[PDB]
RNA sequence: UUCGCCCAUUAAAGCGGUACGUGAGCUGGGUUCAGAACGUCGUGAGACAGUUCGGUCCAUAUCCGGUGUGGGCGUUAGAG
RNA sequence: UCGGAGAGAGGCUCGGUGAAAUAGACAUGUCUGUGAAGAUGCGGACUACCUGCACCUGGACAGAAAGACCCUAUGAAGCU
RNA sequence: CGGUAGGGGAGCGUUCCGUGUUAGGGAGAAACGCGUGCGUGAGCCGCGUUGGACGAAGCGGAAGCGAGAAUGUCGGCUUG
RNA sequence: GGCCAGUGAGACGAUGGGGGAUAAGCUUCAUCGUCGAGAGGGAAACAGCCCGGAUCACCAGCUAAGGCCCCUAAAUGACC
RNA sequence: AACCCAGAGCUAGCUGGUUCUCCCCGAAAUGCGUUGAGGCGCAGCAGUUGACUGGACAUCUAGGGGUAAAGCACUGUUUCG
RNA sequence: CUGACCGCGUGCCUGUUGAAGAAUGAGCCGGCGACUCAUAGGCAGUGGCUUGGUUAAGGGAACCCACCGGAGCCGUAGCGA
RNA sequence: AUCCCGUGUGAAUCAGCAAGGACCACCUUGCAAGGCUAAAUACUCCUGGGUGACCGAUAGCGAAGUAGUACCGUGAGGGA
RNA sequence: AGACAACCUGGCGAACUGAAACAUCUUAGUAGCCAGAGGAAAAGAAAGCAAAAGCGAUUCCCGUAGUAGCGGCGAGCGAA
């Protein structure tokens, strides 16, 4: 008959993506039914919210043959880049803040 | 002395014309505004939140009943051995300046900081930690009598009947 | 006899200040219709939360005698 | 302490009015009108100090064009200028216009140099 | 009333635009103003894209525009 | 129909006395086009010596302040 | 280094008070009128075949402190 | 984070669409540009299209968009 | 529902007005709630002030998706055989 | 000072998505004419003390003001109805 | 609770009576149902002295002259 | 006996307003009116405070304190 009723969008959908980082407890996916299935290191909730048990990179996989599952793996972050563009410029900012602060009270006349 | 804004003189100056109220509407109108806690008619924050625990019913609010002093303050001050601490001698050296409510109050000693000296202390109460550290250091703790509670005779007969019972039992 | 500002009493039965100077309030919704609220919820609605920075203005403006650090 | 505005007004007004001397009609009389008229004057003035720089270039270019077109059947402003440049001369358009009116033989010479070299 | 009908003619009794072309040119209705009555709706005060009778719009033309009618000056000396 | 002539009071000229509403400034054409979508004032053409007087009322969204109609206001009042 | 709402910085001026019963002033003060003077500007500095007795600068203070709009308002004078 | 503002009527244009008649300079959303709050040039004139973002002086110069018969700056240029 | 005076400078989320100069920066016309719609509260986007920071503009890789296109495997629909 | 002729040049304000508007307002000129004061709260800038800071009313060679006046008030303990 | 009044009832005298924020016990404090009393505090139609970061004829009192006058209003009142 | 600016005491006693509407509440026991008396009036010599320690008629100021509280627990009111 007469229309015009509707609902606020429920904020569902993938919260963290593939090869990003997840805390423990952090929510990976809010879904209606299970469009994704829990893999390893990963808990499922009552509403089928999928959440992490472990710090690490989240990765999506083929549950097989059709469906998809998400799981979290621990990574290794050793490669801190000692001399590189990132480091170089950030260092530059530090050093410039220190310098430009030291030459203030360090002004004669 | 920073010179004041005089609004409504010229535009080149400052807030001219409108004066910095922008166009129209209620905020730009002369006169008393709307109440400071008032949001538009949506139920105000302060209303849609429940009243604080004890207050809400008329249970009397909590009030400090002692002037708390830690041992820190007593260390810092100029106390030589044998000196009497009390209440009075802490007004003397000014570490406590009590106001009306605090005037009428008693004193209490709270353990913090480690005292080095032998002092003679007079107060109406101590925390446990306090008198532990104090009797450890060799200080004499004089506890002052509170004002007597007036009890009618019958309840004396009761509370004494108790003591008689305990006494006849142990002996 | 001048005029001194009056504490808004209906806000001072609601908000208070912690020792370090931040404002807190109760949480809304435990008085009735409890049976149908899960116990986990009921627990969440029992604690004291720091007031949302946004409201601080209005709050502060109505409780002029409350000692409050906004952390400057 | 009461303060009459006194002369602070009429000085301002008078100093404005001095501006508007020789405006026809009520633009030289009424203060209120005079104000506006002052602003507009100052405004056009500013505008046409900018128009000016456009306009004399207009002019000069026109005069140059006429001065050259006398010589060859096929010769222009454009052709000329192009040749001034591929010959590396710096003379700008004010100067060629002024030498066009005030020393016409000179411009004939310049043209003869440009031709000889373009030959 | 736009519309339209008829009578008697007529060569024929065209259709449109111009802020209903035209209300500081004119006049009827219409904005159903206040009174009153009928039908109808409403307990009611009152109401009606119902009907009915009664019911105040002024104006010395500044400018443009116009219809006329002069003066001045021009028309390279002045005139008829 | 279909207007005509006449008499008085004005109008008109001369002398005396002498207002008013109005008014941003006005050196104040027409057509067409444009534009807050109907222009003396912007564009393009066209037409126009300067300035009176008597007449005319198409324009200047002419003039005489809250628009009676419609809506708003947590306005006002009367009435049920 | 465009700029409305709007925010910040830096200034000018008016009357009055302190310095002060100041410097100066019937050998012409304020004001009024003028400038080939100087300022980014508000303004300043200089000048008077006006005027006839007051009153700067500096360094500070205070406000009935700056007008073109209020169908503002009071006087004066036009237009018609 | 502190202190302390305005704004909460938007307009068209490009694109994706819904309502409407794949009507409206209509209406309502989404990602952008300009106007708002933007002068200059091109668009005859011409908020929203194109070029370009105006500290100021210059009677200097090179270009963008757009142009080169006359009004009106530049070719009454060349070759198909 | 008289008039005059007084409460009374009533009240007006409304309309009008709000006066010297220069310098720097500079929006919004959106969302939510509202006896709300031309008002207001908070958020969004100014300014000024501090505290932490290391980015931005580019370049490449990686994620999830179900639009354009496409398709008839399901759901409808449809023509003829 | 005047101004032959050429070029450019859509009053001001208000208020609007937007105006030269045929949108409002002003006949003209000169005056009068608007973010003020008291008291509190918050923040900033400057000082004074930090042997913590400060006095209120009150008293004062009339005022101002020297010198008093610690009653109060702010900061030194929180958690909890 | 304390305080003070309409209607109706209605005590006790110091071995009492009242008050101590419903009420009861205990303790403390006090003596209603008779009166009267200065100062410290409020004010300006005024009187006498004094001061003024108060006005200087649109200001200051409405009023520097017939000022509550002229004038207006039946009157209360308005009012240069 | 009448007159008498403000202040004062008693008697009657509002409404706009605020609460973003409004009725409890606010405005406010304010204005206004009436009566009365004075240079002041009123109040005033504990049937009072307080709390287990003490004060010693009334009035006025500072403070307690925007505290305890009151409150469509709203707007606000607000002690000792
Ligand atoms: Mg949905
Ligand atoms: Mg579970
Ligand atoms: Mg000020
Ligand atoms: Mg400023
Ligand atoms: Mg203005
Ligand atoms: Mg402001
Ligand atoms: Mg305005
Ligand atoms: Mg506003
Ligand atoms: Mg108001
Ligand atoms: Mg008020
Ligand atoms: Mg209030
Ligand atoms: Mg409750
Ligand atoms: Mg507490
Ligand atoms: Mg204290
Ligand atoms: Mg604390
Ligand atoms: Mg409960
Ligand atoms: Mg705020
Ligand atoms: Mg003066
Ligand atoms: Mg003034
Ligand atoms: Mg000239
Ligand atoms: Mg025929
Ligand atoms: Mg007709
Ligand atoms: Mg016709
Ligand atoms: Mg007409
Ligand atoms: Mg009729
Ligand atoms: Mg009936
Ligand atoms: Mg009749
Ligand atoms: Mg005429
Ligand atoms: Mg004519
Ligand atoms: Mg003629
Ligand atoms: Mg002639
Ligand atoms: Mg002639
Ligand atoms: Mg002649
Ligand atoms: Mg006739
Ligand atoms: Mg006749
Ligand atoms: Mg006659
Ligand atoms: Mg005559
Ligand atoms: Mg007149
Ligand atoms: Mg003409
Ligand atoms: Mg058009
Ligand atoms: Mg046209
Ligand atoms: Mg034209
Ligand atoms: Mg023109
Ligand atoms: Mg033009
Ligand atoms: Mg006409
Ligand atoms: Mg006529
Ligand atoms: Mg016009
Ligand atoms: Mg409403
Ligand atoms: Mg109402
Ligand atoms: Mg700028
Ligand atoms: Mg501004
Ligand atoms: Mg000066
Ligand atoms: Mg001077
Ligand atoms: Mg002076
Ligand atoms: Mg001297
Ligand atoms: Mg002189
Ligand atoms: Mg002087
Ligand atoms: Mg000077
Ligand atoms: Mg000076
Ligand atoms: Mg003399
Ligand atoms: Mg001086
Ligand atoms: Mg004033
Ligand atoms: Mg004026
Ligand atoms: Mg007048
Ligand atoms: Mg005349
Ligand atoms: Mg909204
Ligand atoms: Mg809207
Ligand atoms: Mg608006
Ligand atoms: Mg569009
Ligand atoms: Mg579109
Ligand atoms: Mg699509
Ligand atoms: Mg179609
Ligand atoms: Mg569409
Ligand atoms: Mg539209
Ligand atoms: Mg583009
Ligand atoms: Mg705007
Ligand atoms: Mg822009
Ligand atoms: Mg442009
Ligand atoms: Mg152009
Ligand atoms: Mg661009
Ligand atoms: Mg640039
Ligand atoms: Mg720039
Ligand atoms: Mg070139
Ligand atoms: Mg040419
Ligand atoms: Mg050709
Ligand atoms: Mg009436
Ligand atoms: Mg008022
Ligand atoms: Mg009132
Ligand atoms: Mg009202
Ligand atoms: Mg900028
Ligand atoms: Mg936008
Ligand atoms: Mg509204
Ligand atoms: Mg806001
Ligand atoms: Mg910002
Ligand atoms: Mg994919
Ligand atoms: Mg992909
Ligand atoms: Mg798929
Ligand atoms: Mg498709
Ligand atoms: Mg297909
Ligand atoms: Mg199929
Ligand atoms: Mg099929
Ligand atoms: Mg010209
Ligand atoms: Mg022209
Ligand atoms: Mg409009
Ligand atoms: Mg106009
Ligand atoms: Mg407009
Ligand atoms: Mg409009
Ligand atoms: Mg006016
Ligand atoms: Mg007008
Ligand atoms: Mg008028
Ligand atoms: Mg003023
Ligand atoms: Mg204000
Ligand atoms: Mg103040
Ligand atoms: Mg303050
Ligand atoms: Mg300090
Ligand atoms: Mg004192
Ligand atoms: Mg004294
Ligand atoms: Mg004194
Ligand atoms: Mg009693
Ligand atoms: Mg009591
Ligand atoms: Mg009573
Ligand atoms: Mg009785
Ligand atoms: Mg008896
Ligand atoms: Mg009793
Ligand atoms: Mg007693
Ligand atoms: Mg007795
Ligand atoms: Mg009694
Ligand atoms: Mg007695
Ligand atoms: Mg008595
Ligand atoms: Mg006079
Ligand atoms: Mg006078
Ligand atoms: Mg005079
Ligand atoms: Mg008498
Ligand atoms: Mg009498
Ligand atoms: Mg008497
Ligand atoms: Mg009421
Ligand atoms: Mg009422
Ligand atoms: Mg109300
Ligand atoms: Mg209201
Ligand atoms: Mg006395
Ligand atoms: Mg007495
Ligand atoms: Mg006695
Ligand atoms: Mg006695």
């Amino acid at each position: 008959t007469k229309n015009g009723r509707d609902s606020k969008g429920q904020r569902l959908g993938v919260k963290i993506y593939g090869d990003q980082v997840a805390k423990p407890g952090a929510i990976i996916i809010r879904q209606r039914g299970t469009k994704f299935h829990p893999g390893k290191n990963v808990g499922i909730g009552k509403d089928h919210t999928i959440f992490a048990l472990i710090d690490g990179l989240v990765k999506f996989e083929k549950y097989g043959p059709d469906k998809k599952k998400v799981s979290v793996y621990p990574r290794e972050i050793q490669p801190e880049n000692p001399n590189s563009y990132r480091a170089r410029k950030r260092e530059n900012f530090r050093l410039q803040r220190e310098k430009k602060k030291a030459r203030r009270e360090g002004y004669s006349f | 002395r920073k010179k004041g804004k005089r609004k409504g003189r010229g535009h080149a100056a400052g807030q001219g014309g409108s004066c910095g109220f922008g166009m129209r509407g209620q905020k730009s109108r002369s006169g008393p505004g709307i109440m400071r806690g008032f949001e538009g008619g949506q139920m105000p924050l302060y209303r849609r939140i429940p009243k604080l625990r004890g207050i809400a019913g008329g249970m009397r609010a909590g009030l400090p009943k002692y002037v708390p002093i830690n041992l820190r303050d007593i260390e810092v001050a100029g106390f030589k051995e044998g000196e009497e601490v009390s209440l009075e001698s802490l007004k003397a050296k000014g570490i406590i300046n009590p106001s009306g409510r605090e005037r009428r109050l008693p004193l209490k000693i709270l353990g913090e900081g480690e005292l080095s000296t032998k002092l003679q202390i007079k107060a109406r109460a101590f925390s446990g930690s306090a008198k532990e550290k104090l009797e450890a250091a060799g200080c004499s703790v004089t506890v002052l009598p509170g004002r007597k509670k007036y009890i009618k005779e019958s309840v004396r007969k009761n509370l004494a009947r108790a003591d008689e019972y305990f006494a006849k039992k142990r002996a | 006899k001048g005029y001194k500002m009056k504490t808004h009493k209906a806000s001072a039965k609601r908000f208070r200040v912690t020792g370090k100077g931040k404002i807190v309030r109760r949480r809304a919704g435990k008085q009735h219709l409890l049976a149908k609220k899960n116990t986990k919820r009921k627990n969440r609605l029992s604690k004291l939360i720091q007031v949302d920075r946004s409201d601080y203005d209005n709050v502060i403006g109505a409780l002029p005698y409350l000692k409050v650090n906004r952390k400057v | 302490t009461r303060v009459k505005r006194g002369y602070i007004a009429r000085r301002r007004r008078k100093k404005i009015r001095f501006f508007a001397s020789s405006f026809r009609g009520a633009h030289s009389r009424l203060t209120r009108t005079i104000a506006q008229q002052k602003i507009r004057a100052l405004v056009s003035a500013h505008r046409d100090r900018d128009r000016q720089k456009r306009d004399f270039r207009r002019l000069w270019i026109t005069r140059i064009n006429a001065a050259i077109r006398e010589r060859g059947v096929y010769y222009n402003y454009s052709k000329f200028i192009h040749d001034l440049y591929k010959r590396q001369l710096l003379l700008n358009r004010k100067i060629l216009a002024q030498i066009a009116i005030l020393n016409p033989n000179c411009i004939y010479m310049i043209y003869n140099e440009i031709i000889k070299k373009e030959d």
